[PDB]
């Protein structure tokens, strides 16, 4: 999965 | 501004309708109009502004990555020459993306940040400034790349300094700021060790403070803590 | 036209890149530019044109339905008055949608349909004319509603007449035309029995002709036949 | 499900 940002 | 004739409250109401209709470009235009009324934004209004632009720029960034990958393949050995079209279209999307980032950064500079005195607003806007400089850094290739990267770093670092002094370690803004600054370190600043250290320390300090929270706040904080853990799992 | 300076082949190449990047507004603008070069469209090019506009108008229609539902609820007994904003924003989306339909209908009238002599092109364009008049009918409420509905009906009926004479019953254009004209009967023309009869007859006549097809053509035809069956299941 | 068109 693609790394998370918010 | 095309929204200059519309009431502030009507712009906010329409931004919420646009969100429900998944019309994020409209939502962003309504929120830009609301910001340009010159009054400070409430917490709910700040989150409408961020949701709108995050969705707009998110679509542009995803498209840019698709086109960049095609352009990269075109420049490999053995690839047939197909002309300037891939570069031109990647550039068109890139210019539009940069325009949206410049718009957001302009709203922050005129005059959201300078009027934001409470920690929750100031940290939120400085996180946004770091995020939109980071999106500029994702596409930058020229003489200003280092300065764009340093502008993102500086905004994030100010937000971190305020958040550490003024917010609990479980605050969702603080957590999301740390998540994004960690990603900045990993994939923009070529500092994966810093990225991992920040994510781990942020997670552990939030864990230790969960006992102070209501059930609803606990849910809010643990959601972002899971994103920190997801990134740590990806990176280790 | 802003695409007047770009080569026809470059517009087509960029339309394909825009599709890969899910940039359907760009894809539609590129295909409009290609149509305006004045040459007939190949089969692949016709499908790029239709994919682009179907995605653009599909987003607008979905947003219009969300806003229409909110507006309907606002007008129920016991609902608090919230001002003109819901109507205004529904109208804004509606006007944009009507503009896109008018753009497509304009391309068909100037001059795609008049130059289309082969059954596959002529039926394809007449189906599109019926579809975009049908999208206008979905939002029409005034004096012209009956004429908009009749324009959709007339375009579909000409396409049906040609397709029955010139195409096999398994042709995917013929099948999709019938699927959409059946939906027109069901939900625009208040003729559910006609909708069901058309879907059933279309399915049965295609079934009987599958034995003539290659494996790849069989897959193409059965995909649309399953949509006819899905609608029949929903409606019976 | 919503009825199908293509
Ligand atoms: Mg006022
Ligand atoms: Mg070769
Ligand atoms: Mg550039
Ligand atoms: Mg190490
Ligand atoms: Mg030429
Ligand atoms: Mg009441
Ligand atoms: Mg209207
Ligand atoms: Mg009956």
């Amino acid at each position: 999965g693609r790394r998370a940002t918010v | 501004g095309a929204m200059g004739s519309m009431e502030r409250a009507s712009l906010i109401q329409k931004a919420k309708l646009a969100e429900q209709a998944e019309r994020y470009e409209d939502m962003a235009a309504f929120m830009k109009g609301a910001v340009e009324k010159g009054e400070e934004l409430s917490c709910e209004e700040r989150n409408l502004l961020s949701v709108a632009y995050k969705n707009v720029v998110g679509g542009q960034r995803a498209a840019w990555r698709v086109l960049s990958s095609i352009e990269q393949k075109s420049n490999e050995e053995g690839s047939e020459e197909k002309g300037p079209e891939v570069r031109e279209y990647r550039e068109k999307v890139e210019t539009e993306l940069q325009g949206v980032c410049d718009t957001v950064l302009g709203l922050l500079d005129s005059h959201l940040i300078k009027e934001a005195g409470d920690a929750e607003s100031r940290v939120f806007y400085l996180k946004m400034k770091g995020d939109y400089y980071r999106y500029l850094a994702e596409v930058a290739t020229g003489d200003d790349k280092k300065r764009i990267i340093d502008s993102a770093r500086s905004a994030y670092q100010e937000a971190m300094d305020i958040s550490k002094k003024e917010m609990p370690p479980t605050n969702p803004i603080r957590l999301g700021l740390a998540l994004n600054f960690s990603v900045f370190h990993y994939e923009i600043a070529n500092s994966p060790e810093e990225a991992i250290s920040l994510a781990k320390t942020t997670f552990d300090e939030a864990m230790a403070d969960l006992h102070t929270l209501s059930e609803d706040s606990y849910k809010d904080s643990t959601l972002i803590m899971q994103l920190l853990r997801d990134n740590l799992t990806l990176w280790t």
